């Protein structure tokens, strides 16, 4: 599997789905480039460690391609911007190991901070929970998804699981979702990736404590015209 | 068991239900002025907010009614003039505001003896769709130097605002209290999120306690029912 | 150390491509991922992973034993040459009684396009 001067190397016989039934395609409006070189190839962010005590982890979009790619510098030279994803969420673990990943994808994914005491007065997330970049940031709440919305449920947006016993990959492809055809990239996060336990990592001692999660994202359709800033 | 016209996104949402209550006392501290401004808020109704946020992006048109009566209920012999602000147009501050005199401004002028007041408010929003979920900010631009409570600020749903008063030159002789009633006509949602799961704190974002809680929890043990 | 290393001693221009397969030999039990990336000649070696990820780069699982071969694209005379690095893209992961350490091996030799031009004795011995 080698696109441009990326080659990553994965199963190509797994169950692909597709965000709410729809391919990411170029838009053929008038809210008005269309690079598909350099800003085609695969983008490997840094391994995140799957731990028995992990609460899970969220990436943000656009955001996470923001400063760490030639992507990028389209983004922040355009003012304006609209892509798909192609979301490859891989973890390599042993026989002997257990666990269960959720990896998810909910647009206008908002975050929410925390008030508790007699009077509830609290202030609004700042940016690196808002947008965390290619780092990501680990869960507060997980169960509540930090804005009081129940991941019990979470399996309405496009979803895989990842079962160490069964599966090793995760495919997720997400058409450009949004209320207008075209918005801003550092601005707009059109959608945050989830990827949470739901069944805790678990083995017996003497295995390796942390089971690797890769994630390799390449943008399906990316579109970003506008004009140069 | 047999017909499903009763799980449709219109059937669902198409509902006139009370949304605001406007009052105009004789001498009080409210409203000494014997005018108000209600901004059009969905989650005037209670559980709108957490239907509504089912979904992320939608569409719709709203019918508004307006049953006015004195605080007994009593009808009384008194002339109100409702007045729609849209978006752009400023909002009136004084009794004596141009806001009441300008055209642009759509107003409805009836008698509590006339059955309530009944119009209906297309879809305002600038963008193809509602947005109830903004995760970024609104302005376009680098200014990052303030306090950002802009987050999750959307000021593209904006639907405008009536404003309530009573007609004439001198102050009204009964005591009034206006109720607003919102009805969503026809409506499109698109994107399904899990339905609330805490208390909600704030108006414009989704925060939520520091001590979260559960659906339901009846079963003291897994094995026993 | 290799025959090719050791032939390019006995002339003095040459210009091809090479190629560089690795050969991972932990246990069948062991998985992990491996950034091979290579970087022209000129440029430095990449400071980090993520600034080597965003050039010529070859990411290895091990769902492949060896088949990961790198292709370099030319070698001339006159940083003079580029530099290829390994990474650790992910940790070594293996289960209970499989070993926590593993050696890999590297074979390279040139492709078809490979040649030498003006010959030269250079040998140590004797």
């Amino acid at each position: 599997l080698t696109i441009g001067n990326s080659t990553i190397t994965t199963q190509e016989a797994a169950n692909i789905i597709v965000g709410y039934g729809e391919w990411p395609s170029y838009c053929s409006d008038s809210d008005a480039t269309r690079p598909d070189v350099s800003v085609n190839r695969f983008y490997t962010l840094d391994t995140k460690l799957w731990e028995k005590s992990s609460k899970g982890w969220y990436w943000k979009f656009p955001d996470v391609l923001t400063e760490t790619g030639v992507f990028g510098q389209n983004a922040q030279f355009h003012y304006l911007y609209r892509s798909g994803f192609c979301i490859h969420v891989q973890c390599n673990a042993s026989k002997f190991h257990q666990g269960a990943l959720l990896v998810a994808v909910l647009p206008e994914y908002v975050i929410g901070t925390v008030a508790g005491g007699t009077g509830t007065e609290d202030s609004h997330p700042p940016y690196k929970q808002t947008q965390p970049g290619a780092d990501g940031f680990e869960l507060q709440h997980p169960y509540v998804l930090d804005a009081g919305i129940p991941i019990s449920q979470l399996t309405v947006c496009p979803h895989q699981w990842i079962n160490l016993r069964t599966n090793n990959c995760a495919t997720i492809i997400v058409p450009y979702i949004n209320a207008l055809p075209f918005d801003s990239a550092l601005n707009h996060c059109n959608f945050g990736l989830l990827v949470v336990p739901i069944s805790p990592l678990d083995y017996d001692q003497g295995a390796t404590p942390v089971i690797p999660i890769t994630i390799t994202l390449a943008p399906m359709c990316s579109e970003f015209a506008g004009l140069r800033q | 068991s047999h017909s499903t016209a009763e799980t449709t996104l219109d059937s669902f949402f198409s509902r006139a239900g009370l949304v605001g209550e406007i009052d105009l006392p004789l001498e009080g501290t409210t409203n000494p002025n014997g005018y108000a401004n209600w901004d059009i808020d969905i989650t005037g109704y209670a559980q709108m907010r957490r239907k509504v946020e089912l979904f992320t992006y939608m569409r719709f048109d709203a019918e508004f009614t307006f049953v006015a009566c004195t605080p007994t209920g009593e009808v009384v012999p008194q002339l109100l003039q409702y007045m729609f602000v849209p978006p752009g147009a400023p909002k009136p501050d004084s009794r004596e505001s141009l806001a009441w005199q300008t055209a642009t401004n759509p107003s409805v002028f009836v008698k509590l003896s006339d059955p309530p007041a009944q119009v209906s408010v297309p879809f305002m929003s600038p963008a193809s769709a509602y947005q109830w979920f903004y995760d970024g900010y609104p302005t376009f631009g680098e200014h990052k130097q303030e306090k950002d409570l802009e987050y999750g600020a959307c000021p593209n749903n904006m639907m405008g605002t009536f404003s309530v008063r009573t007609v004439g030159t001198s102050k009204s002789k009964y005591p009034l209290v206006v109720r607003i009633y919102m009805r969503m006509k026809h409506v499109r949602a698109w994107i399904p999120r899990p339905m609330r799961n805490q208390n909600y704190l704030f108006k414009a974002n989704p925060n939520y306690a520091g001590n979260s809680i559960k659906p339901t929890g009846a079963s003291r043990t897994a094995i026993t029912t | 150390s290799t025959l090719l290393g050791q032939l390019c001693g006995y002339y003095t221009q040459w210009s091809g491509s090479l190629e560089v397969t690795f050969m991972f030999t932990g246990s069948f039990m062991a998985t992990g991922k491996m950034l091979i990336a290579y970087t022209p000649p000129g440029g430095p070696l990449p400071k980090d992973r993520a600034t080597a990820m965003l050039g010529t780069h070859v990411i290895w699982d091990f769902g492949l034993q060896s088949s990961v071969t790198l292709v370099i694209p030319w070698i001339s005379n006159t940083y003079t040459t580029g530099l290829v690095s390994i990474w650790y893209q992910t940790n070594y992961v293996v289960p209970i009684g499989a070993p926590n350490t593993a050696y890999i091996i590297a074979l390279a030799a040139a492709q078809k396009n490979f040649t030498m031009q003006l010959c030269k004795d250079a040998s140590d011995i004797l």
